């Protein structure tokens, strides 16, 4: 079982990075083909998905073509746009090409920071929302506040002022609204983005079918259908109704879940145990695949035109490894980081 | 194009082509292989679960050997009960040079009890056809007797 | 002299020493010495060792010693690896093919670093081969006996509960700390590998046979914190591994707890700053009062109250796994996140 | 006063003044 022994202090080094090692952010290329991880380290690896997912797949090809020192701190959020790769590290966002992160030169486009109450912390931005209909980007994190920022431009014109403890999500759901955002405080809320302002606030911790005072008040996870949301964290995995604000369904499992995403008509969540969750909208438990890692922090489904045959659904967590499902019952591999 | 597994393909078709000469499980190199990829095989066939009145709503006789599909016969359940009473067969010509190590012996007995529990897990009366399997088997062990 | 002028008996005329043995003995800024004896086959063309370390004093061993100073596996992996048990040149497998620990145990060891010593080059004695490979290994023989002398008064300092910290590593640590060292006691590799909590350092391939396998346990008002030490025999250029589990409420184990392997990250992976000068034998005990310091804080800053807190972190949780803080800042003395 | 005598600052400005302003959890200079 003990396959590869290290003998030597640099790969028993690296044997112990690799065994400490936890992944948080997943990024897909404008194209199928290519994976971005991010690192505990402020690592970057990047994955051919379609060299691994070939017929002709050799053992080295689960395995970084690029990987690269990016940040100072760990690396909490990526996000992808039609040409850039945006990464959000220390306290700042880096802006990366496709085309030039797989050459040799690997240099960095711009580097935006936001202003800050200048506390002696230097806060983390855990979520990146990417916004289309107007080139936008919104920060979140430790800071408490939201910040747009311009794509164009380096500069921040809206600063939103909600929350009481730091934001973990963001969501998106193209209406009056349009954008949730959940915190440790323990409440989703909508902020209409014309009149800056907030318009609803839903508290979850303080409807009584939802509370397990055990772990606590922090919602980790969001998502939308447009008329519905999906919050889970500390409470629980809740469907909430949208315009009426009221838990219709309750999803009836123990371990904090710390992702969640709408399926085709299905609810995947991934969390503290080791098995990606699927869930009937009902509320029913469809199933659990086991996964590699003891837990989860991330999914990501690869739904990309222009590469149909890289569409699998990739999960990261505490482990230097990726999951990849070609089916929804089973993992096919995993990519070592 | 639609993602496809190749390396389960490729290893389920080599057990395939184990099971078509039931010789050649007896050298070390082959049986490691028929070892690792008979737990993998099993392995997925634990971890995907059917649980399936679908049924309630031509012949294909050989194996469909394509990569292509290699879903929906897991989706399945009869290409699960060709499968493992395919290994169960094996495992009953196997029980009768030719020697075999007690640790070979103790893996066919755990993956005898595993098999029998993967056919009770079958949605349509998997405890009765596992007793026709028990006794069909019996009686073969008393048929090959004679010969 | 005048022997150098000159089925079981085949094994043991096969296994020929020559009459003729050569001893060099070091001493080292500790009033203790090194004997080696480096005996021939002529038979089989390998050269083996015999050791032997003693020192001015008494020399009171604690139980926990044990395999330190054993002259059995005290050289045994100054390279990385080499083992001491396999022969060399696989002429020698094919010629006792043709007809051992025991015999290692009998004779010495058979390593690759003595045998460049000789001048035996196995892919005739050549001085050029044995050149540098003299000066590179009497240096490791200089601070490897060092190390476990250093070792030695350490172990017989924590089997009384107390942690020998120097004067020079205060810096490293705050000044209070409340949890302490109730045992420590070394265990046996299947011991090591029948614990629950230890199935990854195994998986990874760092539970081989050669090394020592050391149990802690850390307590304050009812919390346990055991921590399994894995040190191969290059301490001070390898570190020891650290695995943990608090049975403090139910079983916070690494599998379902993030902050364990926050502080197995703070122990494992950060090692290089408990380091301190070019001698730096004080590297265990630097991590196991770091480890006080990690069980200090994740007992105290915990949200609910059986530990009053009384860090100065300003911020309790940060990024998506909810961290506490675990690094310490020294001038200003206070807690911040990794 | 009795705490931070000397036998995350202590004094600050000419006249080396002890931190006594409280915030709700350390103490600063006023």
């Amino acid at each position: 079982v003990p396959l590869a022994v290290p003998l030597g202090q640099t790969e028993v080094f690296q044997a112990l990075q690799r065994l400490h090692m936890t992944i948080f952010s997943q990024s897909v290329s404008p194209c199928g083909k290519f994976l971005a991880a991010g690192n505990n380290y402020g690592q970057i690896a990047i994955f051919s998905l379609s060299s691994a997912l070939s017929s002709e797949a050799k053992e080295e090809s689960k395995k970084p073509v690029v990987t690269f020192q990016a940040h100072d701190g760990p690396v909490y959020s990526m996000v992808s746009t039609d040409r850039h790769l945006l990464s959000a590290g220390d306290g700042e966002v880096k802006a990366w090409l496709w085309a030039e992160m797989l050459k040799k030169g690997c240099k960095e486009l711009w580097r935006r920071q936001p202003p800050y109450r200048t506390s002696l912390e230097v806060p983390e931005i855990n979520a990146l929302l990417l916004v289309p209909k107007e080139n936008s980007l919104i920060l979140a994190g430790g800071d408490c506040q939201l910040h747009t920022m311009d794509l164009e431009t380096g500069t921040f014109t809206r600063v939103l002022r909600g929350h009481t403890d730091y934001i973990h999500c963001l969501a998106l759901r193209e209406r009056s609204p349009e954008v949730l955002s959940g915190g440790e405080d323990g409440a989703v809320r909508l902020w209409d983005l014309r009149t800056a302002k907030e318009v609803q606030t839903i508290e979850v911790y303080k409807h009584e079918e939802c509370s397990r005072p055990h772990n606590g008040r922090w919602i980790g996870c969001l998502a939308t259908d447009s008329d519905w949301m999906v919050c889970g964290g500390g409470p629980a995995l809740t469907l909430w109704h949208l315009r009426s604000s009221t838990p219709t369904t309750i999803f009836p499992i123990r371990a904090p879940q710390k992702h969640v995403t709408f399926y085709q008509d299905l609810i995947l969540s991934a969390g503290q145990g080791r098995c990606v969750n699927q869930w009937q909208l009902s509320g029913e438990l469809k199933a659990q695949v086991p996964g590699s890692s003891p837990g989860l922090l991330s999914l990501s489904l690869n739904q990309q035109p222009a590469a149909p045959e890289c569409k699998v659904l990739t999960a990261a967590g505490n482990s230097c490894r990726v999951d990849v499902f070609t089916n929804l019952g089973y993992r096919a591999f995993s990519l070592s980081f | 194009s639609i993602p496809i597994d190749y390396n389960l393909y490729r290893k389920f078709w080599s057990l395939q082509d184990y099971f078509r000469n039931p010789v050649q499980c007896y050298e070390k190199i082959s049986w490691k292989t028929f070892l690792k990829y008979s737990e993998e095989v099993l392995a997925v066939f634990k971890s995907y679960k059917l649980d399936d009145k679908m049924e309630e709503l031509v012949y294909f006789a050989k194996f469909l050997t394509s990569e292509k599909l290699m879903d929906l016969q897991l989706s399945d359940s009869n290409f699960r009960r060709h499968i493992l009473l395919q290994y169960l067969i094996l495992f009953q010509y196997l029980k009768g040079n030719y020697v075999l190590t007690d640790e070979q012996s103790l893996w066919i007995e755990d993956t005898t009890k595993s098999v029998y529990q993967l056919l009770s897990e079958n949605p349509p009366d998997g405890e009765r056809f596992s007793k026709m399997v028990e006794h069909i088997l019996n009686t073969e062990e008393n048929w090959n007797s004679w010969k | 002299v005048d022997e150098a002028k000159a089925l079981d008996d085949k094994r043991k005329e096969m296994l020929k020493r020559h009459p003729l043995s050569v001893m060099l003995d070091l001493k080292c800024k500790d009033d203790s010495v090194l004997h080696l004896t480096f005996y021939y086959l002529m038979n089989l063309n390998i050269m083996t060792v015999k050791a032997k370390v003693t020192t001015a004093m008494e020399l009171i061993t604690p139980i926990s010693a044990g395999d330190l100073l054993s002259p059995d596996s005290v050289l045994s992996c100054l390279y990385p690896g080499d083992h001491g048990k396999k022969t060399p040149n696989p002429a020698n497998q094919y010629q006792f093919d043709k007809v051992l620990s025991d015999y290692v145990l009998e004779l010495g060891h058979p390593y690759l670093w003595v045998q460049k010593l000789g001048g035996l080059h196995f892919p005739i004695a050549d001085h050029s081969l044995s050149a540098s490979h003299m000066e590179t290994t009497m240096k490791l023989l200089k601070t490897r006996v060092q190390s476990r002398l250093a070792l030695h008064k350490q172990f017989a300092s924590l089997e009384h509960g107390i942690v020998p910290v120097t004067s020079d590593c205060q810096y490293l640590f705050p000044a209070k700390v409340v949890s302490r060292l109730v045992k420590w006691v070394t265990i046996a590799h299947e011991d090591y590998m029948e614990l629950h909590f230890t199935k990854d350092i195994v998986d990874a391939g760092l539970a081989g046979d050669t090394n020592l396998y050391y149990m802690a346990l850390i307590e304050r008002g009812t919390a346990k914190l055991q921590a399994a030490v894995v040190l191969n025999p290059g301490y001070s250029s390898i570190p020891p591994i650290f695995q943990l589990c608090l049975n403090w409420k139910g079983e916070k184990t690494n599998s379902n707890d993030d902050n364990i392997r926050a502080m197995e990250g703070e122990v494992n992976v950060c090692y290089k700053e408990l380091c301190g000068p070019w001698p730096s034998h004080q590297l265990l005990t630097n991590q196991l009062q770091r480890l006080c310091v990690l069980l200090d804080v994740y007992l105290e800053t915990e949200s609910h109250k059986e530990f009053p807190q009384e860090k100065m972190c300003l911020r309790l949780f940060r990024g998506p796994s909810r961290m506490k803080p675990f690094k310490y800042n020294h001038p200003q003395g206070f807690f911040s996140h990794r």
